[PDB]
Order: C-alpha cells, then structure tokens, then sequence
C-alpha cells in the first residue's frame, strides 16, 4: 500500500531519516533521480512552477538553505519530491533483506496506492533488477513531476479576500484550498449540503466529492471560494464542541462533526484539471508501461479491477486518469481478498494511508505495518 | 494578447480570479496600460529641447487614473495609445519630464497613464522647461456690489454676452488651466491662464458666464490664482479623517524584489541596461542592477487591490506613486494601508512602502478605491421622534441650511415652522393671514384643490381648507396626540431630516456613484431628492404637504373623529408553516369581492411575516375571524388543493366568510377592532392607503407634480437603473417594456399616448 | 439615445410612478430582494430616526437568505442612521 498528500507537510522530513539512517542503501539513487528533476526543472514551461529550484542535494547537505514548508508542499515540487521517499523505502527494504526487487515483488498478493502512489504502486511492480528498478524509478518519478506541474498550470493558486481567510482560520479549519476534508459525516449527508451549496453556483463553480476514504470520511474539491461556501453551511449545522448532549434524546442531538482544508495544491479528481490531462500526456509518451509488464496486481483507483486486465495499454494515460480526474474510491480498491498482512511505505508516519485503512479493516483482523518508521504514537499498527 | 496579460500577471506576482480566466470575470491589470502604452509613454523624452543623458534617466512618478464608468482593460481589446508633455521642468536633482498618456478604446478614452522621468544631473535649458497645471477648482461668491466691482475691474475677467443674469446673489466656479515658463527655479518667465466662468442656475443649468484670459512674463506668482484663492475657496476636495485607519494592521505586509529583472524586463518591454547588466548600470553610478521602477509599483499596487478593493479591480479607479526608493534585487520590501480619507463615495488610501533594513522610503502614494456595494433606503411615516435630526441640525452646516430653506419656505407661505414642529410638539397650532404678507399666504390656503369624482361621471373639485375664504383671518390645525402626529406636518418632516442627514454624508464624501436607492411610502418620495435632483427641496415639502392633506380628506369621519377604514397587519406565520403569501392574497381577495368591502394586501414587507391590509372595520374583522378560524382549525392550503379542487376549498372558503361576516354585521356599527392571531390593527390610521381607494384623488395630485418638478431639472441618468419604486419593485427603467409593467399596474394615460408613439422616441 | 427624449420620458415615467403610488400596494418584499438577490449589496445602509428598514432587511436575511448568504459567500452589513452612526462616516479610533 502506497501514501500520498495527507496532511503531510514533513514529508522532507522522512528523507533527511532515509538519507541520514540508509546512506549505503540509497545515496546512489537518492543522487541520479535528483539530477533527473534538477535537469527536468530547466526545461521551459517548468522554470515558472518552480521559482526556487529544485536542488535536492542540496537542501539535503545545507539544511540551511531548504525552502520554505510552503515550497515544498506545493504540487510541482510535492509529488516527485514525494515518490521518491516512496521509493527509498521499498528500495531499503528489499536492501536490507539481502533481496533484489523482483524477490520482495513476489512475495506480495496486490499493490494500490493513494493517488500520487498509484504512480509508484504500478512502476514498482515493473522491476525486478536493481537495473530494471532504477528504470522504473526515473520513469514514475517524471511522470509524478508532469502531472503535478501540469495539474498546477491548469488551475493555479488564486488569493482570496483576506477576510474571508481569517474566517476560516480562526472558525476550526485551515487557509483555503481546492481540497476539503469532511470526517465523520455520512455519504447521503455531505452529499445534501453538497448539493445545496451547489445549487446557489455557477456550473464553472460547482462542489465535487473527489474522495471516499471510508464510510464517514470523505475529501470534496472545487474552486477554494465555493468550498469556503460550504463551510459556512456545514458550521450552522454543527455543535461547539462545549456543548453537552448527554442529556438530550439521540436523535435530536446535534452531528459530532469535523471540516477541514488540507494541504493539497490542486484540484484533484475534478473536472477541473481537464486542460492539463492532454498536456500530461504528451510529454510523457516517450515512455510506454504495457498492462503485461506487471509482476503483481495493481488495482484501479476507481474500482478495485487489475490493471494487468488491459491489452498492454499504457497505465501511463490511465495513471492520469485516475488521479486528475477520476474519484478515488479507496475502500473498495483496498479490499484486498482474504489478507493479513498491509504494508505502507507511504509518506508520513503514523500519518500514512496504513493507520487510516487500519480502521477500514480492524474488524476482519488484518494487521498493518509502516515501512518508514521503526517506532511511533500508534499501538495498532506494527 | 490573452498571453501577454498571463506572462505580465506571473512575472509582477498578482494572482487574481479576475486576471485569469475562471470566475465570473477575466480582466487585465491596469498596470498593462503601462506595457500596452509603452511606446506613447517613452517616445516623448527624446526631442531636441529635452535633452539630456538617457542613461542618467530614472523612472520617478506614475499614476494610473480610470475615466469614470469606464469598464477595465479586457484581453479582446483594442487600445489607442496618444500622449503629450504636460510639463518639463529642471529641478534640483535633475531634470524632469511628464508624460500625459490616454489610453482609447472604441474611440472613447478609457485611462489616462500619467509619468514622470529624470534626466538627473544639473540643467539651465531653462529655455524649455515648462507646465501645464489644471489650476484646482474654486468657487468664488459674488456677495456685494464691492465684490462684483472688483470681479469686474479685473483685466483678465471676460465676461460674456450670455444673458445679463446678475452676478450678484449667485457664486461662481472657476475651472481654469495654466501654462508657465521658467527662468529661474523660482521666477517663471511667463505664465498663462485660461479658464472657464461657470454659473449654477436655480434649474441646476451650467452656463458660461464669462471666461478667463491672462498672461504675463517674469512672474513671481499666479495673481489670478491668488485672488481667487482669498476672495474665494476650493471645491470637489477630499475629506480625510481624524483617525486615520489602518487598513492591514500592523502585521506588515512583505515583498520581495525578485532575483532576475529580467522577468520583467521581458513582459514590459523595458529592457533598459540599467536594471539587467552590470557594466551599463555601474557605468550610471548606480548600487546597481537597480529593480524596476515599475515593477515596485505594480507590485505593491497588487496588495492594494485584494486588501482594499478585496478582489474586485472595478473598484480601484486610481494610484499614484512616487518612487524615491532605488529597490535592489532580493530585498525585503514592507508595505503599510491606511484608509486616510474620503472623496466622491471612493475610499482613499494612503499607500508606504519601505526597506524592511533602513526604513528608508521606497514608494509613497493615494489609491482611489470604490467602497463595497450599496445601497440607501429611506424609512416612512410611523418612527417620527420629537426633535428628530435636531442634534444634527446644530452640528453640520450643511443639514442646517437644508431645515433653513424648508422653513423659510413654509412659514413665508403656509404661516407656520416645521421646525418648531419637530422640536416641540404641538397638540395645536394657528397660522394667522394677517398684512401685506398675510393676505398671500391664505391665497395658497385657498389655491388647494382636490379631486372627487360622482358616481354619474362629474369630476368635483373640491377646497382643501373649506373654511378659508377672503373673510379669513386665520386657520387652525389640531390633534390631541400632537401636531408631529397627522401628516401634513410629519411627512415634510421626515423627508428634512432624511434629505438633511444624506446631504451630510454626501458633503464628508461617503454617496457611492453606483448604488441603488428606494424608500417605503413616504421614503420613495424622499429617496428620490436624495440621491436624484428630481426637484429643489422647497418645492419637495410643498408636495408631500399636499400629499399628506389629499391623504387625510380621502376618507370620511362622522363628528366623534370616528373614520370609516382602518388598517392592521398580518403574520402568515402565526397561522400555519404552510401558509403561503399567495393563501393570504385568496383569503382577502375572497373575502372582497365576497362581502363586497373594501380589503387588500397594502404593505408588502417580509416574505412570510409582515404583510399589512386595509379597508373596512368589517373586512378587517372578516379578516381577522378567517385567520382564528384557520389557526385553531390546523390547517394545510398544499393537502387541501390536491385532496378538493379549485371550486372546492372556494365555496368552501365562501361558507366560513358569510359566517364570520354577518357576526361582524350584528355587532356594533364602528368595529373596534381587535388583537388575533396574527391580526394586529395599527392604531391611528383612518385613511385605507396604499390601496384602489385612493384612487380617485391621483388626478389632482400628478397635475401638483407637474407644477412642483421641472423636466429640465431631471438626469435620467441618476434613477436610469438605481431607483426602485414601490408600484415597480424593479429598478426604474425607461424601456418601451417598462411603460407597459407599469400601465399594466397602473393605466396611465399619458403612458398609453407615450406607448403609442413610441416610435416617434427613436 | 435622443437626450431631450430620455428627458421627457423619464419624466412622465416618474411624474405617474410617484402619482399612483396613493393607489398601489408597496411591493416592499421584491424591492428588498432586488438589492439582496439581484445587486447583491454587501451594505445596506438604512437613513430615518429608527432602524426600522433595518430589522426588516434582517429579517429577509432570515426566512429566505439564509442558505444564498452561506454558499455564496456574501457578507452583509446592515446600518440604520441613528444606531450604527459611525461605521456609516468611517469614524473610528487608534
């Protein structure tokens, strides 16, 4: 299982832990993939995006001069930045079990990740060499770079009123973006003050559900003023959390309830990035991946389908596809037939999709483990 | 070109949902004039006369400035770029050139980019330094014979063979223009002024009275402009505050000059050596590689849009900066807002920008930004106070002025002070036709007409004071709950001190140019002269005067006082949740045409919970029983109009109304009606207003209009589409389609005669 | 686009307008909606000796406004004369 943008502002941070921790391991890599990007970053419509530079190496040698927490989580910068800690951890974990990548690649049943890891969940059941990996990595690494350069382009950072900023602020959630969390509320519910939100907009400005992470936890996107919107609506509704209901008839209470924007650039999974997807495609059609080079099942964002079901079809234009368009319904992609054993080598500590999907599958008695970190807060998951 | 504004936006650093596509608005920076515009912009420093090392050339002043009305620049545009030299002249520093440029669209022009460079170094070309001011604009006040002699014994005073209106009682405006040479830096060789004589009438007409022509060399000063600036003062000025408000706070704003002027360089088309190479600038003596005048601008300019305007460019109609600080590449720039002052309804907006290191100035300039979106309404009869608007009165000489002329007016012509009025209330008051000037005023008494038609089709006009005649001596006025009670007198009054506390504002700046503008009974009435000049405001008091007398002599009352009609509102939410407007429309629209009364909706207020009714003291008692009925009976209009017909809750409805009829019928003959559910009766109203009953004495009172407004005093303009009436609860519109929204409302005869020639108004 | 004519017209337009207003219910509802729904103004500025306009433009904030503010995003404000004095002059302290 395979993280993506959640709530993780540090993910820098987990590189400094692989590079300190694994140098042997991974310096190598670590150094090629960065003068990938580095170079990758020269190229024209690029040199916009990324104002700062894209020096991997050497944020990482002078910590003193690592760009600001902003930079960082930013789109362009975000994902490839990103799947490359997805990638150490698989690459120090077949390392250090004296392994080459095919070898751990067949000791697994199925492979998905969270958006940005489908990418990586895919090209790293391509390779069974260190030769054959270190193939896959430069490939899946500049797809990440053009689809979260491309995605940006589409629909940039608009400022908003500084007013209704605040407002959201101080009022429990976060600076505004295209992305809103909605945790335990129901389908039918979110999707009502969804639609009534909606009804009052222009089409241009509608409300989508980009995300279905559990039964009562969703992700919405839209314009960040028209998610605002909803916000408004949704804090009407809710209860202080000074409010004492123990006294009051259940089904008269008022619904426990959290909202909150997340550190995500992007309209993602919205008819939104729809200029950028043909963009996407093109700069990335050099490279090919064909459904047969799949070692072990991937399964699709939208449904939980095999990939390995396509007539060798670039999982690149549907990679795109999925995560610039297509809703992530990730429970039933995760329903992984009879397992017991998850492992995440996402991004973020006990922040990853493992803890998360953790809760998705406690009753049926599958165990997960965090590839990235050797301890933590959480005692439920290895 | 759509591209063009994007690469300019990404490379300045302002992100708004108006400069990109998406959103309800694609718009350009007004900041593109000076890309756009460029060429017009820079050509003119180059001349024979001016000349001076263009290398030593700093970029020192600019100010954008949007032509009133004028939309903001869009990508599919057309843009005619015309420039002049306003001024030349060589101060200290070095020397100096402005730049006038006009940005035209569609013929019309759309911004005026104003610039000024600096040939720095030391000059005495002084044979080509020059200006050309726009003099302020100041009225001067003619007051006596002196004034006027002196006013005319001036040489450069012209006067015209317009009309011989008196110049004596009236002021004058004088807008006028100026050209100087200099000599020396404080001795201008020659100096010329032309101006223009301005007039106002009582018609609010503009007439050239006069002009102004003089000229002389070796001046030390302006000896026109000095006599107009004592025996005269300024106009159409500012007005800041005390308290200056701070608009960010003090979390300052930062910005940064960026790494590479080249960006910028690029997107603006100055590619100037100063601000990209090394050896051109150093050559210039420079601390080198010195970032773009412009681009401070632009960028501070961003902040001042999404901090004042929040997000909407339309507003922000002008910026101005003087740069003085040399910004070098990566510094930390910091910036402060502050809300100093007020002009025209627009904001005004102190803008500083300083070296986050030395505090040393960088920029410094006023942006005219317009103030959110508005709209005035103007309150009816009912909220008089005793001594309303009387604090203010001693506060502001201009709500002074107002409440002075309407007196002036009403006691020199109905014998009596609606001031006195308002301040103390009276239960009585007397005028007396006394002398010379007594015999005229109960001529107006006398001169108040009033429409009754008979029931065969005789038109009787009627004397409003029945028992004024030439054998008069004086009439009397009266009510137990006090004179600021009935009317006549509370309506003039509410208009005064609503007309008064507007023009005030209006006099510190605060009336948006676009906004909308409506009143409720009497406030439409008063709105109008508010915000519109639909008519002076003596001729204003006169008029809603007599439409409080024509509202009183409507109905009739036997000798107790005892009225006929009697008015009372409704809360359709004290029925039941279902209770739709529209089901309190059928249970009075039945209950009329039913029980053969006079009843109908007056007062339209809250969607669900304020609707007010007249008519008789039976169909408010027919009315009022319905309601208790079908309150208390639980009822559902949306169950009952699926489960019965049309006809079926109709002749259901025509049961329960000669029931509650013919008990209302038994009981005593003048109803005192009462408190039900939602039927709470307003008490002190005899007159059923706002209904088909006043009907009749519309004709008199439109002929009054006609007396009291002037067409010449209209602007469409003003209530073209900002005012809401209360017969058209949409904006006014002078549209064919109109005239048929409102003689479908009303049938005005003079609209049909109007809608049949509407050719004949191209 | 004759000026002597849009004279003229605006002029009866408003000589009957004002005329028959006697006779005519105050259709105050869709006026308030015109300058909420349609113009969407964020000020509504009220001028009289009590906020009586004020209560009632509140009061169509309620009843049907509520959701239309909430997703839109508009801020409202709302002064009377007398109440809200000083927002009105932009007078405010250090």
């Amino acid at each position: 299982i395979f993280g993506g943008q959640g709530n993780i502002e540090e993910y820098f941070d987990e590189l400094r832990e692989i590079y300190t921790t694994y140098p042997s391991f991974v310096e190598d890599l670590i150094t090629s993939i960065a003068e990938l990007l580095q170079s990758l970053a020269r190229e024209w419509d690029a040199v916009k995006q990324y104002p700062k530079g894209l020096d991997i190496l050497q944020w990482l040698h002078n910590p003193e001069s690592q760009p600001d927490t902003d930079y960082l989580v930013s789109a362009p910068v975000s994902f490839p930045l990103i799947g490359l800690v997805q990638l150490a951890h698989y690459m120090i974990t077949c390392k250090t079990l004296g392994r080459e990548p095919g070898e751990l690649l067949e000791r697994f049943s199925g492979t998905t990740g969270h958006s940005q890891g489908i990418v990586v969940a895919a090209a790293i059941a391509t390779a069974r060499t260190w030769d054959e990996f270190a193939t896959a990595a430069k490939r899946a690494v500049e797809l990440l770079f053009w689809i979260g350069l491309r995605s940006q382009q589409a629909y940039p950072r608009t400022s908003l009123a500084p007013s209704t900023l605040q407002d959201s602020v101080e009022n429990g959630e976060g600076t505004p973006t295209p992305m809103l969390s909605i945790r335990d509320l129901t389908r039918s519910a979110v999707q009502e003050h969804i639609d009534a939100t909606n009804q009052h907009l222009p089409e241009d400005r509608h409300i989508g559900i980009s995300l279905v992470n559990s039964a009562r936890n969703f992700v919405v996107t839209g314009p960040p003023i028209s998610l605002y919107g909803l916000n408004l609506r949704l804090r009407k509704v809710k209860a202080p959390t000074g409010l004492d209901q123990n006294r009051i008839p259940f089904t008269q209470r008022k619904a426990r309830f959290v909202n909150r924007f997340l550190p995500i650039t992007a309209p993602f999974h919205s008819p939104y990035l729809a200029g950028a997807h043909a963009h996407i495609l093109g700069d990335v059609d050099d490279m090919k991946i064909p459904a047969s080079s799949l070692v072990i099942p991937v399964y699709d964002t939208k449904t939980g389908q095999d990939l390995r079901e396509l007539g060798d079809e670039d999982i690149i234009p549907e990679l795109v596809r999925m995560i610039t368009y297509d809703p992530v319904n990730w429970e039933t992609a995760t329903v992984f037939p009879d397992a017991t054993h998850i492992v995440d080598f996402g991004p973020g500590g006990v922040s990853g999709i493992g803890v998360l999907t953790n809760r998705n599958k406690d009753g049926t008695g599958v165990r997960v483990i965090l590839a990235g970190a050797i301890d933590g807060t959480n005692t439920e998951v290895g | 070109n759509a591209q063009a504004v994007a690469d300019f936006v990404h490379a300045v650093g302002n992100t708004g949902e108006a400069f990109v596509d998406r959103g309800k608005d694609f718009f350009a920076p007004m900041d593109f004039a000076i890309v756009v515009g460029w060429k017009a912009i820079t050509k003119p420093i180059f001349p024979r006369k001016i000349d001076g090392d263009l290398l030593k050339l700093v970029h020192l002043s600019n100010g954008y400035r949007m032509v009133p009305g004028a939309e903001p620049l869009k990508v599919g545009d057309v843009l005619d770029t015309t420039a002049q030299i306003n001024a030349v002249i060589n101060q200290d520093s070095g020397k100096m050139v402005e730049v006038c440029g006009t940005l035209k669209r569609d013929g019309k022009p759309v911004m005026y980019v104003t610039s000024q460079f600096l040939y720095r170094g030391v000059y005495t070309d002084y044979e080509n330094t020059f200006q050309r001011k726009d003099e302020v604009p100041m009225q001067l006040h003619i007051a006596t014979p002196q004034d006027l002699a002196v006013l005319r014994s001036k040489e450069w005073f012209k006067l015209d063979d317009q009309h011989d209106i008196e110049l004596l009682g009236q002021t004058l405006v004088f807008r006028l223009q100026s050209l100087v040479r200099f000599k020396n830096k404080n001795v201008y060789s020659s100096v010329q002024t032309i101006g223009q004589v301005l007039l106002e009438l009582p018609t609010k007409e503009i007439i050239q009275v006069a002009s102004v022509d003089y000229e002389a060399g070796e001046s030390h000063g302006n000896p026109v402009i000095d006599y107009l600036q004592r025996h005269g003062s300024s106009i159409e000025q500012p007005v800041n505050f005390e308290n200056p408000i701070p608009l960010s706070g003090k979390t300052p704003l930062e910005l940064r000059a960026p790494a590479s002027n080249e960006n910028y360089a690029r997107v603006s088309g100055d590619y100037n050596p100063i601000h990209v190479s090394r050896v051109f600038s150093s050559y210039a003596n420079l601390p080198g590689t010195i970032t773009h005048g412009m681009y401070t601008s632009a960028a501070v300019r961003s902040l001042v849009e999404t901090w004042a305007a929040e997000n909407n460019i339309g507003r922000v109609r002008s910026y101005h900066v003087n740069m003085v600080g040399m910004v070098l590449p990566n510094d930390a720039i910091t910036v402060k807002l502050e809300h100093v002052g007020m002009i025209a309804g627009r904001k005004i907006i102190k803008v500083d920008a300083r070296n986050k290191d030395t505090d040393e100035s960088v920029l410094q300039g006023e942006a005219e930004v317009e103030q959110p979106v508005t709209a005035y309404v103007f309150t009816g009869q009912g909220s008089q106070e005793q001594g309303m608007g009387m604090d203010l009165y001693a506060t502001s000489p201009v709500a002074k002025e107002v409440w002075d002329r309407a007196d002036k007016h009403f006691r020199e012509n109905y014998g009596f002070s609606i001031i006195d009025i308002v301040k103390n209330n009276p239960k009585e008051l007397t005028v007396h036709f006394g002398g010379p000037r007594g015999k005229i005023i109960r001529q107006n008494y006398m001169s108040m007409t009033f429409e009754t038609v008979n029931a065969d089709g005789s038109i009787k006009t009627e004397k409003i004071f029945k028992e004024v005649d030439e054998n008069s001596t004086s009439y009397t006025y009266r009510s137990p709950s006090g004179l600021l009670s009935a009317t006549q007198f509370t309506q003039p009054a509410l208009t005064l001190m609503e007309k008064a506390s507007f023009e005030d504002m209006r006099s510190k700046g605060l009336v948006q140019r676009d906004s909308t503008f409506a009143g409720h009974s009497l406030g439409e009435y008063s709105a109008l002269v508010a915000l519109a000049d639909v008519m002076p405001i003596e001729s204003l008091v006169s008029v809603v005067f007599y439409r409080g007398l024509t509202m009183q002599v409507a109905v009739e009352r036997d000798e107790q006082g005892r009225s006929n009609y009697a008015m009372c509102a409704v809360n359709p939410s004290r029925i039941s949740p279902t209770f739709t407007e529209q089901a309190l429309q059928y249970v009075v629209e039945n209950i009329a045409e039913v029980t053969g009364w006079l009843l109908e909706i007056v007062n339209y207020n809250v969607a669900n919970m304020q609707y007010v009714a007249a008519g008789d003291l039976r169909a408010l008692d027919t009315l009022a029983n319905v309601l208790n009925i079908l309150k208390m009976q639980k009822i559902d209009i949306q169950a009952l109009m699926q489960s019965m017909s049309l006809e079926d809750v109709r002749a259901h409805l025509v049961e329960i109304i000669q029931e509650c009829r013919k008990q209302t019928e038994a009981k005593p003959q003048p109803v005192q009606l009462e408190r039900g559910f939602a039927t709470i009766p307003l008490r002190g109203i005899d007159v059923p207003f706002h209904s088909t009953f006043l009907r009749s004495g519309v004709k008199p009172f439109r002929s009054f209009l006609l007396k009291k407004i002037n067409k010449t005093t209209i602007d469409p303009s003003k209530l073209i589409g900002k005012y809401i009436p209360n017969v058209t609860a949409k904006p006014f519109e002078i549209s064919k389609e109109y005239f048929e929204e409102v003689h479908r409302l009303t049938g005005s005869p003079k609209i049909a005669n109007i809608l049949a020639n509407w050719d004949k108004y191209e | 686009m004759r000026p002597e004519v849009e004279q003229e017209l605006a002029y009866t337009l408003l000589v009957e307008l004002l005329a028959y207003q006697f006779a005519m219910p105050v259709r105050w509802i869709e006026t308030q909606d015109v300058i909420l729904a349609e113009k969407r103004t964020e000020r509504i500025v009220e001028i009289g000796p009590s906020d009586t306009l004020g209560g009632m433009a509140r009061r169509t904030l309620q009843s049907k406004y509520e959701a239309y503010d909430a997703a839109t995003s508009v801020q409202r404000q709302i002064l009377c004369y007398c109440k809200d004095a000083k927002e009105i002059y932009y007078d405010v302290e250090p």
